[PDB]
């Protein structure tokens, strides 16, 4: 199977330099295009430009020449995107795509895609969640962990570690007069339950290294 | 099972003229209609058959070889040409029978700032025969005195880039090139049209 | 340099409907024009290539069709999971000018879904830190639109809660809902009675879900 | 590396025929059709007809229609061009000429590229009841400069006469003329070359003159008097 | 058959400047139009087929254009070596045609033409006829006169002149005379003389020899 796989989240002064990354795998990848497309806070896509890995050939988009760099390492099947010096113009999430190939006189589109690198460019300081317990109360009972008060994004959420999906909603996150986001991850589950069953909510935070698990009891 | 002319004519990459490419297609049906039913080409030419008629007809093997020229050099892709191309890249014999297509890729091949790397060879010793393929690199001695491997007065390397850019005219602009050789040969028929 | 513009903006639909989505380029793109789906949180994901060729895996029930400048996607009998916003986009030009349009958002019709109402508690936890966030859950309701509202000893507040949808659910087309109020502790230590008020239309009158600070709840 | 190579100058009576050769070289020569052209001294060039080398089927310009017949010899790679009851308006350079191969374009229509790639040197054919007579060749003689000498070529029919100089080797500062009629109805014609007078005690030179029509070939060397 | 009016009939350009001929067919033939360089005793050469295309090695100075009826042939910059007679020549229908030919002739600056003369060659004159020659070599304009005189008698009559045509070189003619008298006219007299007038030169230019000297 194709896959795409990109570096992790990243917040970044600005004026730093910041390197992302996507490897691909199950294909070979000196045979395919690769590139870069933005896309920026409820915005819509960009393409930035493409390399053909191992044949000395990058394309810029026309408004991103010049403002970053698209490279390749073929023996690790990885392709990169670089700013020497970041603005906060630059937050936005970035995918990596393969180009399908050409036909006739012109192109495809990206056929296969990795899973988007949020980049968050900012003054302010990173901080690690609060993870409090949304205890139920007393048929289907409600319960969840709120996540308060982190930057920048992402968390993530699971329950139980991964095996408790059914009934799961994760909110997306809010972003408080504070600067500082949150989010709640709710689940419903059968009244009964609440005796016996074990409830526990799993929070990473990894530009803050913060991993938290809470125990959610009836109140 | 058809042809795979798609492998050919839709290649992500193709061959510098120097280093030409060839693909032998054989033990296939040859439905020849997705080209010559197509309006996406700039020269469509045929030697000794009417691409109308290769639907019903049977061949030993097929040829299609591939590269980019630039436009001005498509006329040199047919028998009995000269010139840099014709005579140092890639030579057609008189009898050639076979079509020879070609058509425009300039928003694939060209690009602002220049794409270089394709390459024709500008000097050879002698002119190629037909189907000949010289790849070497070897410090071309257009004087008397030995080169012995190093560049200088009369002593070239044999390879020029074309400098493709969008803005180019037309005759320099890049156009992929597909040459299909039909051969008969005193042995069975391993590709035949839909007809046959 | 060829600008590519879709329409419509957005549209809502019954499982089982045919969704029409159309685009148009600035200019002769020939057959070169790809469609793409996007689903809330995800990477998009390829369906048409050449206007009209399906990508490999993609269900048969999406279609493409045009040439030039006019496009059209097709999704036959749509699917709960098919809510998404969807953006074609040209490939004709050097890689240095495509485009993409700017999107047409697809949203599922289904039968209206009163909210089930949840109220939680700060945490003895949090209190400990100066601040008391109260949480309302509106969950698995249909349509979007829910007026929620926070009573403290029966007085309305405003100003100090946010609010956070989920998108449409992928087998119900359902939304939830959370709505936080955020409360300094002396002033959720000062009022007994906390209670949010939720007004939907699948509600014949308002559902209140309350709780009295110190009590079992 | 394509060569046409025709065979030589002839005289012909009114109301004789003549054929002339066109040896083909350096190409496969089946693959090619083959044109005839002639040029009237002086005036402009007219096509006489086209042959198939391959199976030697013909078609003529209607003038030419009875007169002329073009054929093919596989085997020596050469073709011919007949003309028959000349007259003085077949006075003429004739000329072969190979354009590329026809092909067949997208559609199926055959399409034809009848545009002349190659030529031979040409045949003068002179129309005339007067006899053949070879020249004669006499020295031009030379008398840190620059010196002039030549050779004269003279009383011979019909044209043409060629003059080289050193086998080839001597082409910068030659002028061979054109030829003139005289009152006898004979040519002839002077070749000069100009050289650096210094070289007159050291180089040799020597003019070559070849008059096809009579089998003439001479060299002559040309030497300062002494 | 399909006539084609080839213009002008010659001209005259200095180099460097841009040629303008011109092909007009009597019925529409598509591109199917061709253009060949005649230079001097030379075949025609192959210059621009269909209309526009040019052949290979032809210098990037030579175009074509024109569709249907009315051709155009251009030299950008006009060079010493494109002195020729050019043709036009359409294949739409046979028979095959040409145009009538255009003379291209190049206009440079004066030269004056360096004179040679040269006495019958002893191997001649056993033959009863003396021919004398008079050699004007790479002069500019074309025309020139030469007068022979023997022993102070203008001659007239007993001489014929050849030009070439315009050098590719240094677009010069050369022009050479040559005086025929019997062996015996030949011995009755001593001075042979040959003069030169042309418009490079300021006075007219004599050389000369006297028999047996
Ligand atoms: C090169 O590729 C093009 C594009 O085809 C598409 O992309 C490729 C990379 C592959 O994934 C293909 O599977 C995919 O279709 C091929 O062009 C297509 O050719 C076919 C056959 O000629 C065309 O179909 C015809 O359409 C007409 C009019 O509707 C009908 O009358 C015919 O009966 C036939 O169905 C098709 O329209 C065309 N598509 C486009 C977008 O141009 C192309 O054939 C291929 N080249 C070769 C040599 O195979």
């Amino acid at each position: 199977e194709v896959q795409l796989v990109q570096s992790g989240a990243e917040v970044k002064k600005p004026g730093e330099s910041l390197k992302i990354s996507c490897q691909g795998s199950g294909y070979s990848f000196t045979s395919y295009w690769i590139g870069w497309v933005r896309q920026m806070p409820g915005k819509g896509l960009e393409w930035m430009g493409i390399i053909y890995p191992g044949e000395s050939d990058t394309r810029y988009s026309s408004s991103f020449q010049g403002h970053v760099t698209i490279s390749a390492d073929k023996s690790i099947s990885t392709a990169y995107l670089q700013w020497s010096s970041l603005k906060a113009s630059d937050t936005a999430m970035y995918y990596c795509a393969r180009i399908r190939g050409v036909y006739s006189s012109g192109w495809i589109g990206g056929d296969y895609w990795g899973q988007g690198t949020l980049v968050t460019v900012s003054s302010a300081s990173t901080k690690g969640p609060s993870v409090f317990p949304l205890a139920p109360s007393s048929g289907t009972a409600a319960l969840g962990c709120l996540v308060k008060d982190y930057f920048p994004e992402p968390v993530t959420v699971s329950w139980n570690s991964g095996a408790l999906t059914s009934g799961v909603h994760t909110f997306p996150a809010v972003l408080q007069s504070s600067g500082l986001y949150s989010l709640s991850s709710v689940v419903t589950v059968p009244s009964s339950s609440l005796g016996t069953q074990t409830y526990i909510c799993n929070v990473n935070h990894k530009p803050s290294n913060t991993k938290v698990d809470k125990k959610v009891e009836p109140k | 099972n058809l042809c795979p002319f798609g492998e050919v004519f839709n290649a992500t990459r193709f061959a510098s003229v120097y280093a030409w490419n060839r693909k032998r297609i054989s033990n296939c049906v040859a439905d020849y209609s997705v080209l010559y039913n197509s309006a996406s080409f700039s020269t469509f030419k045929c030697y000794g058959v009417s691409p109308t008629k290769l639907n019903d007809l049977c061949f030993t093997n097929v040829y299609a070889d591939s590269f980019v020229i630039r436009g001005d050099e498509v006329r040199q892709i047919a028998p009995g040409q000269t010139g840099k191309i014709a005579d140092y890249n890639y030579k057609l014999p008189d009898d050639f029978t076979g079509c020879v297509i070609a058509w425009n890729s300039n928003n694939l091949d060209s690009k602002v700032g220049g794409n270089y790397n394709y390459l024709y060879r500008l000097f050879r010793k002698s002119n190629l025969k037909p189907f000949e393929r010289d790849i070497s690199t070897e410090i071309y001695q257009a004087g008397s005195t030995p080169c012995n491997g190093v560049e200088g007065f009369n002593c070239y390397f044999p390879l020029q880039s074309y400098g493709f850019q969008p803005t180019n005219g037309v005759g320099y602009q890049p156009y992929r090139v597909v040459v299909l050789s039909f051969e008969l040969l005193h042995a069975p028929a391993t590709v035949c049209g839909p007809k046959k | 340099d060829i600008q590519m513009t879709q329409s419509p903006s957005s549209l809502s639909a019954s499982v089982g409907d045919r969704v029409t989505i159309t685009c148009r380029a600035s200019q002769s793109i020939s057959s070169y024009l790809n469609w793409y789906q996007q689903k809330p949180g995800k990477a998009p994901k390829l369906l048409i290539y050449a206007a009209s060729s399906l990508q490999s895996g993609v269900p048969s029930r999406f279609s493409g069709s045009g040439s030039g400048t006019d496009f059209t996607l097709t999704i036959s009998s749509l699917q709960p999971e098919d809510f998404a916003t969807y953006y074609c986009q040209q490939s004709y030009s050097t890689p240095r000018q495509w485009t993409f349009g700017q999107g047409t958002k697809v949203e599922i019709k289904r039968t209206v879904a009163a909210p089930s109402v949840f109220i939680f508690p700060p945490s003895d936890e949090q209190l400990k830190s100066g601040t008391a966030s109260v949480v309302c859950l509106l969950n698995n309701f249909y349509p979007r639109e829910a007026k929620v509202q926070w009573k403290v000893d029966n007085a309305l507040q405003s100003g100090n809660s946010q609010e956070s949808v989920t998108e449409q659910d992928s087998k119900d087309s359902t939304y939830s809902l959370s709505s936080t109020l955020t409360l300094s502790k002396a002033d959720y230590e000062k009022h007994k009675v906390y209670a949010c008020e939720v007004t939907h239309q699948g509600l014949s009158s308002p559902v209140t879900k309350s709780f009295n600070r110190g009590e079992c709840s």
